[PDB]
């Protein structure tokens, strides 16, 4: 999957904490433990999404080859790869 | 000012550590089954810093517990802030000289958007309930009770402002003159027998502040007997 | 400018006699430039008398069904029946009033109190059950002591 | 002003006409119940009940007690927002 | 400057009041009749998907041209005592 | 909130799993899209606005069903369900504008991606007339989502505090669902297939 | 005796502080809580150190200045307050033998944030309101029965003046002192009214049944006779009293007696009562749902949210 | 005389009443109800720790109550508009009735600033108004929108200040007309400036803080000595109501 998905998840967690503060009338830096928990959850959620990227590509190539669609070996590496793009 | 940048970074990091610690202590209280942290007691602070701006109080100055000073406040030698008085320097700073008194429930501050700093000189009597917004007060001046001094007004040395008066914005009051009225105007010159009482006024307040500071120390020891 | 009179609230006061749906006459004081629905709300009438103005971008305005005598028919503000405000009034007549409608039927937010309304007598008209959302409705019976004035907000959502 | 000042007046005269203790020609559009027509309180209550029957209203005791004239009754019906 | 409202206030307000002095029906009849119409007669359009596109487009424009709007609908038959 | 999310998911999964018919649903696509868009344009009450906009969205989901390609159906349904979870639990009214820009299909937010794979697969199998009707109704939907933005974004902010405890009790879920501005990085990839 | 007076758990009866733990699980939780409290206070102190000089200012409770002493002076006679013996800690530390505390009648109301200090006498049914300053330090302050000093009003006396006269402040019965009024070394007779924001200076006399208007400044050594209204800066004669204003003065005094009762009722509740009341407010809002599953079996007391009786 | 016990309070009668001279620390709440009249406020309000907001008070939006100010809604209602500032030790009160016959509640519009030591009682202040310092606006008076009152001014009861003007004096007279830029921008500027200062105070507040640790230490010492009393407050309130009902029944017959 994508190489920078965990950093994107951490930025998502920071924005999550800032919005939870803004909704309840607090300044952006208040309750930094909420930011930290949000960062951890965002990191692991977007890493799981990046794992599903590779899983979906593997499922597509496996189903297509079992149906009779013969893919050349120069193009099978586009699918059967845990590519860290 | 990059010095203020380093101070800002340190103050924000320490604040985050303080929030985390107080929250963990409240979780510990909940685990113990004790809910004293939920008490809605009075959270008034006599000294109130504004981030890294701490009031600078002399060791011989006194602020009454119902009084308050906030932000960049300088109190000189033997100067007093009495009961209910509010001296605010969180926007623009406040500078108070030596042997000057801010009497009970008086407001001295520089919080307007275009106000300069407040500068109060030496041996200054600020009366009860007077409102001072962004002004400069010279040495040996009585500010009368429930009076208003506006922004950029200059109360020069030896002048008397009578009770209930309102000095307009940017108004210079000359030396040794008495001014009165809501459109405040010169009434007369200060007389000599008047000036004797003007000279003898701030020392009484100095000794009264000493007596009240001692009684407040007695009250604090009485309070400390309960929990210690 | 000279020795002319200081402005008093009594110069801008408008008095309207209002007859509620029980027939009880009430003395209602308002100020010039204030609408009639606002003066009715501030007098202390119950919340079952009021309903949203059913236009777009104006459901935060409370409104009431009033009966206006023929002398004061020409002092209600004019509404184009082809405009969007006209369709708002048509929706209110279609849904809220229905067969309580008379030839004296108006809506109280379309009456702006001035000196020409001084001494005018109006009556509160009945309305059908309605709903805007779960937190603002009317079941059909005027049995509630809750004033409209005591509501802190008027909620469109 | 909720209703006109002519048809209500002739309806008032029409229901005042059928009273046995009243004179069918002495009744004027602006008279009095006490000095002119010679009625006590119960006759006034009976006349107000007849007016209520004709116009389909409900007039309380204090309001009907304030009504002392033909013009007073006409003005009360005209000022009423629930008249028929 | 503000534009003047066209017309007269009494005449405009009588136009606003018109055809609404009537109790509104419940919506259950409209909903039940719509469901009956769809569940009984929408199978008549099954072969219509294969018809030529000029016919389908003209039929859609014809349905749009003959449509009567449900909101602000009124009939003169609501206030007459005989046909 | 319960009625707009769970039964649609259950029934569309039954449709994906075990259903074939030899017919079409195109007239109901046209009816849903045009009726929902015009109704939400014309109804001033907000509950009726959201009911008619829901009819428009189910017309788009039916366009995804009719042209096959259930991957675009599932992507749009998931984005819609997350928006619904944000919509019915809002206490701060400024986030009502984020629901508006993400239900109008405006580009950087996730509703654009959910609409745009439906449009892409419809254009792939050449369902031109239903696609043109969908594009016209998408142009109409923007007007009342802008009405939503006018109502709740260009207004002074007031949010009442809690008094009997439970202080703003669903800020976690609403603030988590507002981060549908970060899901588009995963949506552009071949993800839902 | 609600319905379950002998079966409710101790946490429900004492929400402010749970009783002593007994079993293994509760003691383990208590020990974890003490560890969490220690680590949390340590992290708070470390964060205050990292923060800088602003962290040295700590959170402390404030003294009760509603009933506060002053120095007993030998030249100042004590006629309003009372001379009480000093605490032994004060005596052994900073040489105090006698202090002066106020004389406060049991029916008077003082706000918890007011400042009443020293040589002050408070009459029966009288009231001092939020933020008021009554500093009797160099002379005496007397407040009569059923008199009110309203919010942010300042009362002070003089020992040394311009003309060398020590003047107390005496306030009579049924006197209303307006919002943010300044009362300084002067005499207010019975059944008078001082307007809100007004100023009465040194040695001025307000005779009985008179009114000082709002914003007025009473110059020193001015006598306002009975049945007159004075206004302006400086205050001159304006009007005679109306027939209705004299009864309005008594109405104002009675109204503040009724108000001081309610405010004293709310103010003098303990922390444990306030926390129990917050838990009751929470239960009442949970019971306001008509679909609550307990509504079909139990009937709840309105004021305490306890089960009163079985409904069915 | 009036008793200080209320058996028809919403949460019941007070079981234990503490005399004020027996208090060893300051317990003044800043926001508290008076029987059945509870204040209403938003999530982003600034209430200063030594300010008092009691009774029937409605606060909206970004309003702020600064140091030592009092908003006492015990005789009527008080409403504070969106982004309206009550500065240091100003008093807002309300009468039960006004001579004009209108509603006697004090209604303050949005974007209204009230300078230090000013008093508002049963008055109507329309949006975008600057009330000067040491100013009094009396019962039933009306201050119209986009107007300014000079410091140390008295507005007598049932008087009016016209819109778009600057008024001042005791009694208040005409000074000058505001410029169009003053009505367009300056009033909103003053309100926004004071809201920004209130936000600066709101960011740095640690609530509830740590001052409770000492009081809890004293209570822990009392539990150590065995002198801490556990009071069943709900049951005591119930029993007090039952005794009150029995005492009321045992005197009519
Ligand atoms: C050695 C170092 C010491 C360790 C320091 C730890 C930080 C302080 C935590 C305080 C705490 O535990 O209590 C706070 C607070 C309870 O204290 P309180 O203020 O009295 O309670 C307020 C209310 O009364 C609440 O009342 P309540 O008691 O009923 O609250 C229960 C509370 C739970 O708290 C507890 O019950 C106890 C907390 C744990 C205690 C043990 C931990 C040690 O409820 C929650 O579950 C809060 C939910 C908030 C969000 C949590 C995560 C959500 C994930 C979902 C995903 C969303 C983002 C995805 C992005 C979107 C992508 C599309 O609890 C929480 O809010 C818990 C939140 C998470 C805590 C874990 C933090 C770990 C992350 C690292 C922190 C980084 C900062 C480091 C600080 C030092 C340098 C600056
Ligand atoms: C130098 C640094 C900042 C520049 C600056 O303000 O100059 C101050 C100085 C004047 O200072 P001043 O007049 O006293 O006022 C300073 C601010 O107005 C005072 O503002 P303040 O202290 O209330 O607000 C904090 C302050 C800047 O203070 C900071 O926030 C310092 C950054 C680190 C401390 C924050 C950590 C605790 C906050 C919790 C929030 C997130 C939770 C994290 C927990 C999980 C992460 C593991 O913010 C700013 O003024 C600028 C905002 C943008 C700067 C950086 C923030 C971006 C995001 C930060 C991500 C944090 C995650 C890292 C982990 O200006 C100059 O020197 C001129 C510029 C040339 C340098
Ligand atoms: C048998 C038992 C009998 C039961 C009968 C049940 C009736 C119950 C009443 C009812 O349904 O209520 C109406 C009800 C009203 O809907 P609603 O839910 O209350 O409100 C939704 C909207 O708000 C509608 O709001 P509204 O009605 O208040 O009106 C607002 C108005 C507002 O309108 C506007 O403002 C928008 C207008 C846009 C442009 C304006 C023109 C400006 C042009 C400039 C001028 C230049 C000149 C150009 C000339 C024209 C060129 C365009 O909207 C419209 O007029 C447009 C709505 C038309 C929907 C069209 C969708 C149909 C399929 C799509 C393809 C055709 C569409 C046309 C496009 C194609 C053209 C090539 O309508 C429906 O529910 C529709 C179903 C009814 C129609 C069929 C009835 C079924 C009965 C079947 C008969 C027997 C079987 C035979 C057929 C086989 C099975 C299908
Ligand atoms: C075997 C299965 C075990 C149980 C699994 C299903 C039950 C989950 C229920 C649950 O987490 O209860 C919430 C409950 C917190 O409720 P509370 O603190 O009593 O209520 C405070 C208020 O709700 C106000 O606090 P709040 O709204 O900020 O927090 C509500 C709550 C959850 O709030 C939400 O519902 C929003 C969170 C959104 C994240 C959704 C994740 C789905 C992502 C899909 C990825 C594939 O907060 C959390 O995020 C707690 C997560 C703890 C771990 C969950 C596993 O979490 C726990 O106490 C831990 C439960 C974990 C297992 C024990
Ligand atoms: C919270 C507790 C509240 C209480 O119970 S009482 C405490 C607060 N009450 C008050 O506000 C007391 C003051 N109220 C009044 O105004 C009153 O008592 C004040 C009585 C003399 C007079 O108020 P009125 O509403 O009776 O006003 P008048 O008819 O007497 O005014 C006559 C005159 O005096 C002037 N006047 C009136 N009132 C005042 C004032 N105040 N200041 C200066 N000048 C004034 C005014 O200019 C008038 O002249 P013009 O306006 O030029 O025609
Ligand atoms: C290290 C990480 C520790 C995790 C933090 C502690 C758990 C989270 C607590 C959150 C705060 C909520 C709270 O109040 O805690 C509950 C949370 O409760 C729990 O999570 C406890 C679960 C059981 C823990 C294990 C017990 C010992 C097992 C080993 C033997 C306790 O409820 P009380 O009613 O206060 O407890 C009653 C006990 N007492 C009378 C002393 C007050
Ligand atoms: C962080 C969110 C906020 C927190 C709140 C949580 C809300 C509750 C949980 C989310 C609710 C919405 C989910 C809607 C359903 C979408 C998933 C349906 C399944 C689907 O799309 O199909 C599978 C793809 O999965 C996939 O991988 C689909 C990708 C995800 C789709 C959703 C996109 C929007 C996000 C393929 O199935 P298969 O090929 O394995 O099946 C063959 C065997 N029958
Ligand atoms: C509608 C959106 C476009 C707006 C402008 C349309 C102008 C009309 C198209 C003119 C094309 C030129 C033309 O006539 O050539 C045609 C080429 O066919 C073609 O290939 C026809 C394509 C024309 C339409 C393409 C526009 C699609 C844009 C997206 C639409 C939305 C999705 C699809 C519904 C047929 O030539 P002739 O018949 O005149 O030759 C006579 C000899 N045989
Ligand atoms: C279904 C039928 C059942 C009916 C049963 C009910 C019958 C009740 C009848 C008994 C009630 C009475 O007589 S009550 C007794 C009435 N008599 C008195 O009170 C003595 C004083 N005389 C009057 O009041 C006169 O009415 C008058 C002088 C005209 C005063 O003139 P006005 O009037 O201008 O006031």
């Amino acid at each position: 999957g994508w190489a920078y998905s965990g950093e994107w998840g951490m930025l998502a967690g920071f924005c999550f904490g800032t919005l939870k503060n803004v909704q309840e009338g607090k300044a952006w830096f208040r309750r930094p433990y909420i930011h930290g928990a949000g960062m951890i959850a965002g990191y692991y959620l977007f890493k799981a999404a990046a794992d599903w990227e590779d899983e979906a590509l593997k499922r597509i190539i496996t189903r297509y080859e079992r149906k009779g669609y013969a893919i050349p070996e120069d193009r099978k590496e586009l699918f059967a790869a845990n590519q860290y793009k | 000012n990059p010095i203020n940048g380093l101070k800002t970074i340190l103050h924000r990091v320490g604040f985050a550590m303080r929030e985390s610690g107080q929250a963990l202590e409240r979780v510990g209280c909940r685990l113990q089954g004790v809910y004293s942290f939920e008490e809605k007691l009075n959270r008034h602070a006599t000294v109130l810093p504004m981030r890294h701006n701490v009031p600078s109080l002399d060791k011989t100055s006194w602020v009454a517990p119902s009084g308050m000073v906030s932000g960049s406040v300088t109190l000189g030698e033997n100067s007093s802030v009495w009961y209910g008085a509010i001296v605010r320097g969180d926007f623009q700073p406040v500078v108070v000289g030596s042997n000057s008194n801010i009497q009970d429930a008086a407001y001295v501050g520089a919080t307007s958007e275009f106000s300069g700093p407040v500068t109060i000189g030496d041996n200054v009597s600020v009366g009860h309930g007077a409102v001072l917004k962004g002004c400069t007060v010279g040495d040996n001046v009585l500010i009368g009770m429930n009076s208003i001094i506006s922004e950029h007004a200059e109360i020069q040395s030896g002048a008397v402002i009578a009770a209930g008066s309102y000095v307009e914005e940017g108004t210079t009051v000359p030396s040794g003159e008495v001014w009165a009225g809501s459109p405040a105007k010169k009434l007369r010159d200060v007389r000599a027998g008047e000036a004797e009482y003007l000279k003898s006024l701030p020392g009484r307040y100095t000794e009264l502040a000493g007596e009240h500071k001692g009684i407040m120390k007695v009250l604090k020891m009485k309070q400390a007997e309960y929990f210690a | 400018h000279g020795p002319a009179q200081t402005p008093t609230v009594f110069d801008k006061l408008v008095e309207v006699t209002v007859v509620d749906m029980n027939g009880i006459r009430h003395r209602v004081r308002g100020l010039q430039g204030q609408s009639l629905a606002q003066a009715l709300v501030e007098y202390g009438f119950p919340d079952t008398y009021f309903f949203p103005n059913m236009g777009f971008y104006t459901q935060h305005i409370v409104d009431a069904h009033v009966f206006v005598p023929k002398e004061f028919w020409g002092k209600v503000q004019n509404v184009d029946p082809e405009s969007d405000d006209g369709l708002a009034v048509k929706r209110m007549f279609r849904d809220i009033v229905q067969d309580y409608q008379r030839d004296t039927s108006f809506f109280a937010s379309y009456i702006t109190l001035g000196a020409e309304h001084n001494g005018m007598t109006v009556g509160i008209g009945p309305i059908k059950p309605w709903i805007l959302h779960s937190e603002w409705a009317f079941a059909g019976v005027h049995d509630s002591r809750n004033k409209q004035f005591d509501k802190p907000t008027v909620e469109i959502w | 002003g909720f209703l006109d000042k002519d048809s209500v007046t002739e309806r008032v005269l029409h229901v005042t006409k059928h009273f046995e203790k009243i004179d069918a020609s002495k009744v004027s559009p602006a008279a009095s119940f006490e000095k002119d027509l010679g009625l006590d309180s119960l006759d006034v209550v009976e006349l107000v009940m007849a007016l209520e029957e004709e116009f389909g209203l409900e007039i309380p005791d204090a309001e009907a007690d304030k009504i002392a004239s033909v013009g007073d009754a006409i003005n009360y019906i005209c000022s009423n927002p629930m008249a028929k | 400057y503000k534009p003047e409202v066209p017309g007269n206030t009494v005449d405009n307000w009588t136009e606003l009041r018109a055809s609404w002095n009537k109790e509104r029906a419940s919506s259950l009849g409209t909903n039940y009749y719509l469901n009956v119409a769809v569940m009984g007669f929408a199978y008549w359009l099954n072969e219509a998907y294969y018809f030529p596109p000029r016919t389908l487009y003209v039929g859609a424009l014809v349905f749009f041209a003959l449509y009567v709007r449900k909101a602000y609908f009124s009939t003169p038959y609501a206030f007459k005592h005989e046909y | 909130l319960y009625l707009s999310t769970a039964p649609k998911l259950s029934l569309f999964t039954f449709w994906a799993s075990s259903w074939h018919h030899d017919f079409s649903v195109g007239v109901f696509i046209l009816f849903s899209m045009f009726i929902g868009s015009i109704g939400a344009y014309g109804q001033p009450a907000l509950r009726s606005l959201f009911a008619y906009s829901t009819i428009n969205e189910i017309g788009l989901l039916l366009l995804a069903v009719e042209t096959a390609g259930f991957h675009t159906l599932y992507q749009h349904l998931g984005i819609y369900i997350i928006t619904q979870l944000l919509l019915w639990n809002l206490t701060d009214k400024r986030l009502f504008a984020l629901c508006a820009v993400s239900l109008a299909g405006l580009p950087p937010f996730a509703g654009f991606f959910g609409k745009a794979w439906i449009f892409w697969h419809a254009m792939s199998v050449q369902a031109f007339s239903l696609l043109a009707a969908a594009l016209f109704c998408t142009l109409l939907s923007l007007v009342y989502y802008l009405r939503v933005i006018r109502l709740f974004w260009t207004a002074p902010v007031h949010t009442a505090a809690s008094f009997t405890g439970a202080p703003n009790q669903t800020t976690l879920t609403s603030a988590c669902a507002v981060a549908l501005a970060f899901a588009p990085v995963m949506l552009v990839k071949p993800f839902v297939i | 005796m609600s319905l379950f007076k002998s079966s409710l758990p101790a946490g429900f009866l004492f929400p402010y502080r749970h009783p002593k733990a007994k079993g293994l699980v509760e003691g383990t939780l208590y020990g974890l809580g003490s560890l969490f409290r220690g680590v949390g206070a340590a992290l708070d102190e470390l964060g205050s150190m990292v923060q800088g000089p602003q962290g040295s200012v700590k959170d402390h409770v404030q003294p009760n200045l509603a009933f506060a002493p002053v120095h007993r002076k030998p030249d100042v006679p004590v006629n309003a307050g009372q001379v009480v013996p000093a605490p032994p800690a004060a005596a052994r530390t900073l040489k105090i033998k006698e202090v002066v505390v106020p004389n406060k009648h049991s029916t008077a109301f003082v706000a918890a944030n007011a400042n009443v200090l020293g040589n002050v006498k408070l009459g029966a049914g009288s009231s001092v309101w939020y933020g008021a300053v009554l500093r009797g330090d160099v002379n005496g302050i007397e407040v009569g029965a059923n008199s009110n000093i309203q919010d942010n009003a300042i009362v002070h006396v003089s020992k040394y003046s311009m003309d060398g006269t020590a003047r107390p402040t005496v306030i009579g019965n049924n006197v209303t002192i307006g919002h943010a009024a300044t009362v300084h070394a002067c005499t207010i007779e019975d059944n008078c009214l001082v307007g809100m924001g007004a100023t009465v200076l040194d040695g001025a006399t307000v005779k009985s049944g008179s009114i000082v208007a709002a914003g007025a400044v009473v110059p020193p050594n001015t006598t306002i006779p009975s049945g007159q209204v004075w206004a302006g800066s400086p205050a001159k004669f304006l009007r005679h009293l109306e027939p209705e204003e004299a009864s309005f003065i008594g109405k104002s005094a009675s109204c503040y007696a009724e108000l001081s009762a309610i405010h004293k009722f709310e103010q003098s509740k303990t922390f444990e009562e306030q926390y129990t009341e917050s838990c009751i407010i929470k239960d009442r809002a949970a019971l306001a749902d008509p679909s609550n599953s307990v509504h079909q079996m139990w009937e709840y007391d309105s004021q305490t949210a306890l089960v009163a009786r079985a409904k069915r | 005389g009036v008793s200080s016990q209320f058996f028809d309070a919403p949460n019941g009668p007070s079981v234990k009443q503490v005399l004020i001279e027996d208090e060893w620390y300051n317990r003044q709440r800043s926001i508290f109800p008076l029987l059945d009249k509870e204040p209403y406020y938003p999530v982003d309000v600034f209430v200063a720790p030594n300010a008092v907001v009691c009774g029937d008070v409605d606060i909206y939006g970004g309003a702020s109550v600064f140091f030592g100010a009092v908003l006492r809604g015990d005789l009527n209602k008080i409403r504070l508009g969106n982004r309206s500032a009550i500065l240091d030790r100003a008093v807002v009160h309300a009468a039960r009735a006004v001579p004009t016959g209108l509603n006697a509640a004090t209604l303050i519009g949005e974007k209204v600033t009230v300078e230090p030591y000013a008093v508002l009682r049963s008055c109507r202040v329309e949006p975008k108004v600057i009330i000067g310092a040491r100013s009094v606006v009396c019962e039933g008076a009306v201050v119209e929108s986009e107007s300014i009152l000079a410091p140390n001014s008295v507005v007598p009861p049932a008087r009016r200040i016209p819109s778009g003007e600057l008024w001042g004096g005791s009694p208040a007279k005409f000074i000058r007309k505001l410029t169009d830029h003053e009505r367009d921008r300056v009033l909103d500027d003053v309100s926004t400036h004071y809201h920004n200062l209130a936000t600066m105070f709101r960011r740095e507040a640690l609530e509830p803080g740590t001052a409770w640790r000492d009081v809890e230490a004293w209570r822990q010492k009392l539990v150590d000595q065995g002198e801490y009393e556990w009071i069943n407050f709900r049951e005591q309130k119930y029993l007090m109501r039952l005794q009150h009902e029995a005492e009321a029944l045992e005197k009519l017959t």
